[PDB]
């Protein structure tokens, strides 16, 4: 929250093996402002992805 | 995967692009047998 996101910086990385977005496109997401994001963290195998 | 109408990806924006409204065939095969040697040209922007 309260701060400017630049999403060019992660969608153009090479480190991700997806980008998957489910109510936006990925390509429009720096031409949207929203209340807040919510990031959730954890680790699985590949296989249940 | 990325050669579809309307898909996008790390290939299907930045170089080759199919319609989103597309009438047509995609047509694929595995390769390694002939253009692996590694192999540097072969190209993508």
């Amino acid at each position: 929250s309260n701060c400017v996101a630049d999403y060019s910086v992660l969608y153009n990385s090479a480190s991700f093996s997806t980008f998957k977005c489910y109510g936006v496109s990925p390509t429009k997401l720096n031409d949207l402002c929203f209340t807040n994001v919510y990031a959730d963290s954890f680790v699985i195998r590949g296989d249940e992805v | 995967r990325q050669i579809a109408p309307g898909q996008t990806g790390k290939i299907a924006d930045y170089n080759y692009k199919l319609p989103d409204d597309f009438t047509g065939c995609v047509i694929a095969w595995n390769s390694n047998n002939l253009d692996s040697k590694g192999n540097y040209n072969y190209l993508y922007r």
